[PDB]
């Protein structure tokens, strides 16, 4: 399983006596270990590339041939992990080796060997039994959130002849083993997957369930998806974190998984320091949220074919709890950082260059990223359903949309969060940019709103109405000061106002707004929505002559309610159950309704 | 036929990116195909784009990843991909390399074509003289559609050019006051967009006429370069041998340009612009022209090569080649989208370089011709009347402005402007045109003859 | 005395505004397209090279 | 150790430009150091860059005339380049290799450390904290360094960025609410600019905590390339294992960046962008991101990269490539140095995104981060006032906007200019900011809270 | 009489076709009549030169084009005029030549439209601009130009 090293160009390394290799191994070059694959080959000889420094590579050093391509190790200890790009794990080698440095060639397993863990067979199995791939054996319990359901791998099925008892079993034993026309396979609790390989699905279905995350904003107007692909911007001022923190903390979705690209040591520091601390309420009781995520971590000075391979790495990740049934949220902190990497391999390996120096090809790179995202319909017996969203941000050199990454991305994805830095310089928050911003499942969902909201949708309408109307108003009141301006553009400009302070606004360092349930964001647009119309209706229907309402009025008669309205965002969830809420809002909706009929 | 037993070898001599080289090849074969199997059985296919000497060098369509160089087997078919073609093949939807998708079985083949295809005669291609019903006033009226003619849609991402086209196949006849076959090739898209046309085909009831062909995002990018091919191979089984009217529409054209131009860079090929191969054009014409009337039979092939504009860019190589090729575009752009106007199709860049043929006295209106023509005078000049407007204001301008700019607010909203299920016919269309020609005084119409004014301008 | 100051100001205004208009829809969109025809053509030369 | 007797050999297959080709060498290694001994007995160096099988390439470090392929012999170390480290280094002058030229002994080693390095583990990267005040108060009241960030300074060739550079190794130190070491690396450097930094830094009594590393513009190239592996391999020693603050200053990065490409040209690399090497990116990440806090540590390393914008174009590779892998940036002008200001630093495109960590109660002062806030906006509203006077004249401000115009013109010769031999503390610059803060009254200060102003506006 | 040489046909037959069709308009020439042949491409010419330089691996020139593009576009127009011809019977003859050219973009910089401006005595640049407002033909009308005003002026 040995070759030799026949000689060293830089960071490519030819070997020699290397003929049983195939295009896009593994290999383990010098007596380090180095970590590389093979791309070009002729006659026994192949051409190797190093991710890491072959400073001290000699010609003769042996190099071990690794069967598998470029593939992530899935199995029990994946959860609460920190992995490099390649599926290394980060807090095992700075705890097994007390260095700060990550060794040159080190080998670390990606799940530990020393773990017994708790396995319980499903139970409905026996010795003799039929199984096919996607089938689950087994569960085990890792801990109090997310169970880690044992799979058979896919492309593999037949009878089972042995199933181990119910016990602690570490990764390298043998838990089940099953026999194929005549030939038996063992397996363990870690199933091997190639990176770049989709794992397959029974069918792919539409994604219609929302992603409930806690922001009023970046929901009630710009709707996602489980199983959807969305892009956030990523500049410094954009205040990006608000949206991965709610993501990661109160979201619907099972397992989180946060994937870097190849961001500034500083930067990975605050990501893998900020999460540990990042807790939840579940059951009642508050969890960290390590205990249901995994992250992986590069910095921009990781080797290039893991920062390449990191995006690919965290997606692996994602579909291997997909095909377990769970709801998974993928975050790629940078995909602009990716496509810098992809761009540099492609410069190693002397291609010809495309636009803008990217790639020809990195269009079909980031349209099979995606694409593997979204609902299915899972492998195996237990009929299970399962998603994974991606929710990926681009940060462009210059913050321009013209860079072939941003404009590839946008025309992917589906869903568009356009963030801003005025906005945060304004001190509001969360900064989205509303008029940039926009969601292609709002028909998909319809059905879903439909049956359990019913009067969503024509809110969402009308408030994307009013805050248009905003907009276009802005000419005509800077070059008249409300002066010759309409009673009833008064009511717009005023109300869409309140809308932005009350409702768009939200402050996530309040015990009270930390999250807003669905059924109090809609609450709040509703009796917004509801005053608009009945302001309009009061300055229309009066507005002929002698007798007339104007805004003015309005304000002076019914300031009550005007306060009332802004005071909904104080309803706490945690104190004031769904019944009182909507009972208060209810109130709040007779209140207006007589306050507006004593004008008439 | 090919009798001789066919041989398989164990000779590769190594791999260099997407290419695989064989050594001690007996008698290679231009441009013939060859199936390969891997160590672990999964099998692949690929074209042999170069020989010399003993040595073959052959592109593999799944890719080759996981190719060996000692236990890697080839076998050579002896022939060029000539694929499997019946009649039977509406209702039926394929993949990107042609095998079926649907759990039906694979193709009973009538017969086997040269998936290249021939150039038709140029003294046998009979001129198109026959109008296709659009339905659409921005295309039947001022860019018309003959049968034969080759019009791609010129889109850029995020705009409906797909419900466009599924439009288009359901409310698509003839101005004779008919049953197209259509075949779509889905190639470089998604599931929701694949999804999205099998839905609509088999709600518009035609899924009967409807053969598919996927070629997902999830796929593999050489199989890009050929399902084109496949799909237009079928279309001239069905329009040159049985006489049917077939409609082949392309999804964006741009997957199978980027697709191509990843094998030119593979191939280190000579670049022309954007990277793309010199030879694109070339290659275009391959696919683009397998199309229109042929003397003597009753079939046709219509295209339309949808493709999305990169960044708005109308010279980028993708729709600056293809609109040398094709007889002009019809093309969508931001700004009707912007403003929620369907279908967002902007006439000013556009043209229709047979419309002059297939209008007027005996095809549909004798003032055809000339309605066109002043509305895109009308049109372009209230366009120019905003771009002075923007600096000037609205108070620099005269009487002879502000017509321009009651023509151009007017025109997109009653004559683009139908919804997806507006279904017009193009007499409808040219009174419309009327309506808003009837702005202007006689005197401004100088684009139309007093023997048309004198008759149509009254009313 | 305010009615002139006032007419020779509105000549004023608007021919201020309209050159600054000029510069926004005009000369300015002329000149990032030119800038951007340029960097496009020498990325271009950059590759046959 | 390796106790194993060195191979020196006379066969020679050629040589070519800066590279001398080998032949017959037993298993080389790559990166191995080799030395040449010429006929006329001079020694030099080199490293060997490629290894095809016996034939070894090996660049040799300074010229290659007089170089034979019968008698010249090539000894090699059988190890590659690995620099001798202690802490008595610090106060040390030393050139691009490494070795003394201020007329000291050399280095009697602690250990030996390959240049090159290993990464930093993320996992036990600790966000950075306090601050470490530069007494420039153009960056320290208004863009500070925090304990831990890398914020490179942007100049145009023929600024004072050399002396700015210097200025910082003797006036730079901790807050002081005996650990801190600056080391200094010039690459490309000119005589004259080198006696600057050597006299400059031994005549004011700096160098006892300084380790300097000059590389001169006429030494080898590729000695220009080791000389910041060897400043950082210092700044690693020092910082992390003898539990230290290290500053570590790397001037004229542009320099170092064109002697990379020198390097890609050796090794027949196709140049990449704008002619720089495809792998300058993770090549000057290689260099940067050896810097920050370690758990468990009390040292840390910060840099300070400064880089010549290639014809004043912040666009370039260079300081594209730098910014986008750095935290922000300094940025100095050129206006302001016509205008004779030192330092001639424009704090309104400058920006340090890990201020808001660096200071604050515990770290600086407590209204340190209001009086930053409020000065960048008087600054950048003094600007738009003096932009309103060439229009409107003096005559036509009212009170407000002359107080912006007092403030603008009090604060470039008060705040900024400070000349190169005052050091400010961070707690005077906040005193003098104040001082030009109580040009306005309380209710301009809008972003300065009543409490922070209550305290600290009056007296 | 015609050639076609579509665009969907072999590449390497564009040479043959532009070549055949000169070569005809000169037969007719030598017998006393005034031939205006015209191939409306030369693009498409020069496009088949840069397809077979490539695989012969020939070192390009501008923007991948053969060196000799220009040597070849000389050639071609050069056979074009007014000529007393060979033949006791003392016939007078012309030939014309009407090319097209194909710039990518309407940019006309590329090197068939350079090196065809330097070749052709009557420019007749046709402008995008005019065509989108149905202003045909086409014509830019300010940078043509004809150097065959004075010629005609008799």
């Amino acid at each position: 399983t040995f070759g030799y090293v026949h000689g060293v160009s830089g960071p490519v390394v030819t070997a020699c006596d290397m003929a049983g290799a195939a295009m896009y191994e593994l290999v383990r070059v010098g007596h380090s270990e180095l970590v590389g694959e093979i791309i070009r080959l002729e006659g026994d000889m192949a051409t190797i590339q190093v991710y890491e420094e072959t400073s001290g590579v000699s010609v003769g050093d042996p190099v071990l041939r690794t069967g598998k391509p470029l593939s992530v190790e899935l199995g029990p200890g994946i959860m609460g992990a920190i992995f490099d790009g390649i599926q290394r794990p980060l807090s095992d080698i700075s705890s097994q080796t007390q260095s700060i440095y990550i060794p040159r060639g080190v080998n670390v397993s990606a799940l530990s060997r020393d773990i017994k863990w708790e396995f319980i067979p499903s139970k409905n199995l026996r010795v003799g039994s039929h199984i096919t791939g996607g089938d689950i054996y087994g569960i085990v319990n890792e801990n109090s959130l997310i169970k880690h359901k044992i799979m058979l791998p896919p492309r593999s099925r037949g009878s089972v002849t042995y199933i181990a008892p119910p016990g602690n079993y570490d990764a390298s034993d043998v838990v089940l083993e099953l026999e194929f026309e005549g030939v038996k396979e063992k397996l363990s609790m870690v199933q091997v997957w190639p990176v770049r390989q989709v794992r397959p699905v029974t069918e792919k279905l539409p994604a219609n369930h929302p992603l409930l995350t806690g922001q009023r904003v970046l929901d009630a107007l710009f709707p996602c998806v489980q199983g959807g692909t969305t892009a956030i911007p990523g500049a410094f001022g954009c205040g990006k974190t608000v949206i991965s923190q709610s993501l990661s903390k109160y979201s619907n979705s099972d397992v989180i998984i946060y994937v870097g690209c190849g961001e500034r040591g500083n930067e990975m520091s605050e990501v893998l320091r900020d999460f540990p601390e990042l807790t939840m309420e579940v059951d009642g009781k508050v969890e960290s949220i390590m205990k249901r995520t995994a992250l992986v971590a590069n910095t921009s000075n990781m080797p290039v074919a893991a920062r390449e391979a990191s995006i690919y790495t965290g997606i692996t990740l994602s579909e291997y709890f997909r095909d377990m049934g769970y709801h998974v949220s993928m975050m790629a902190d940078s995909t602009s950082r990716w496509a810098e990497a992809l761009r540099e391999i492609s410069g190693r390996l002397a291609e010809m260059p495309a636009d803008s120096g990217y790639p020809a090809y990195l269009g079909a790179r980031l349209a099979s990223f995606y694409e593997r995202a979204g609902r299915v319909k899972c492998l195996g017996n237990p009929e299970r359903e399962g998603s994974v969203s991606i929710v990926g941000a681009v940060s462009p050199p210059g913050g321009d949309f013209s860079d072939p990454v941003t404009s590839a991305t946008l025309g992917i994805v589906q869903v568009f969060w356009g963030l801003d830095k005025k906005l945060a310089q304004r001190k509001h928050f969360p900064s989205v940019n509303w008029l940039i911003s926009y969601s292609k499942y709002m028909r998909a969902l319809d059905e879903y709103y439909d049956k359990h909201f019913t009067e969503f949708v024509p809110l969402r309408t009308k408030a994307k109405e009013i805050l248009q109307e905003e907009e276009d108003l802005a000419e005509i009141v800077q070059l008249v000061g409300k002066a010759s301006l309409a009673e009833t553009d008064k009511i717009t400009l005023e109300v869409a106002k309140l809308i932005k302070d009350d409702f768009l606004q939200q402050n996530g360092y309040t015990p009270y707004d930390r999250f807003c349930p669905f059924y109090k964001t809609v609450g709040m647009l509703s009796n917004m929505i509801s005053f608009y119309d009945m302001a309009r209706r009061a300055v229309e229907t009066t507005a002929q002559s002698d007798n007339k309402i104007t805004w003015s009025i309005i304000r002076e008669h019914m300031g009550e309610i005007l306060y009332k309205l802004s005071s909904m965002k104080f309803k706490d969830p945690v104190k004031d159950g769904e019944a009182k809420i909507k009972a208060d809002y209810a109130q709040l909706l007779e209140d207006m309704q007589n306050a507006f009929r004593s004008l008439e | 036929y090919l009798s001789q037993p066919r041989l398989t070898y164990k000779t590769v001599s190594g791999v260099n990116g997407p290419l695989v080289i064989l050594d001690h090849v007996k008698f290679p074969r231009y441009a013939e195909i060859v199936h390969l199997t891997l160590p672990d059985g999964t099998k692949r296919s690929g074209q042999v784009l170069e020989v010399s000497g003993s040595k073959a060098v052959v592109q593999v369509f799944e890719g080759t990843s996981g190719i060996d160089a000692k236990k890697t087997s080839c076998e050579f078919t002896g022939d060029i991909l000539r694929t499997p073609v019946s009649e039977d093949m509406l209702g039926r939807v394929f993949n990107g390399s042609g095998k079926p998708i649907d759990r039906g079985p694979v193709v009973l083949a009538e017969d086997f074509l040269d998936i290249m295809g021939q150039p038709i005669n140029p003294q046998c291609r009979i001129y198109p003289e026959e109008m296709i019903q659009t339905g659409i006033s921005a295309i039947d009226g001022m860019n018309s559609i003959a049968r034969g003619q080759k019009i791609p849609i010129f889109s850029a991402a995020g705009l409906p050019h797909n419900e466009i086209a599924a439009q288009i196949c359901r409310q698509a006849g003839l101005v004779k006051k008919e049953n197209f076959a259509i075949v779509f090739a889905a190639m470089g898209v998604n599931m929701e967009t694949a999804r999205f046309f099998k839905s609509d085909f088999e709600e518009n009831g035609s899924m009967d006429n409807v053969c598919l062909f996927l070629n997902l995002a999830n796929d593999p990018t050489i199989e890009r370069i050929i399902t084109p091919r496949l799909a237009l191979t079928t279309a001239e089984f069905l329009a040159y041998q049985c006489e049917k009217h077939v409609l082949v529409i392309l999804t964006d054209m741009s997957s199978y340009a980027e697709a191509l131009r990843e094998v030119s860079a593979a191939r280190e090929e000579v670049p022309g612009r954007r990277g793309f191969p010199g030879y694109m054009y070339t290659d275009l014409a391959t696919i683009y022209e397998r199309a229109g009337r042929v003397e003597g039979r009753n079939g046709s092939i219509t295209q339309i090569p949808i493709l999305t504009m990169p960044n708005d860019d109308i010279t980028h190589p993708i729709p600056d080649l293809t609109g040398y090729i094709t007889e002009g575009q019809i093309y969508v752009d931001r700004q009707l989208h912007n403003r929620q106007i369907y279908p967002p199709i902007n006439v000013l860049p556009s043209l229709s370089r047979l419309m002059k043929s297939a209008i007027g006295e005996g095809m549909t209106r004798k003032d055809h011709a000339d309605v066109s023509n002043q509305l895109y005078a009308c049109y372009a000049i209230g366009k120019d009347v905003q771009a002075m407007k923007a600096v000037v204001g609205e108070e620099a301008l005269t009487s002879d402005d502000l017509l321009y700019l009651e023509f151009l607010q007017k025109f997109e909203k009653n004559f683009i402007t139908q919804g997806p299920y507006e279904n017009r016919t193009v007499y409808e269309t040219l009174d419309i045109g009327w309506q808003l020609l009837r702005i202007f005084p006689k005197e401004m119409l100088k684009r139309i003859p007093q023997s048309t004014l004198s008759e149509f301008y009254p009313r | 005395s305010l009615q002139t100051s006032f007419v020779t100001l509105d000549e004023a205004i608007k021919i201020t505004n309209r050159r600054v208009n000029a510069i926004e829809h005009v000369i300015i969109p002329r000149i990032e397209r030119t800038l951007a025809y340029i960097i496009t053509e020498l990325d271009e030369r950059e590759r046959e090279e």
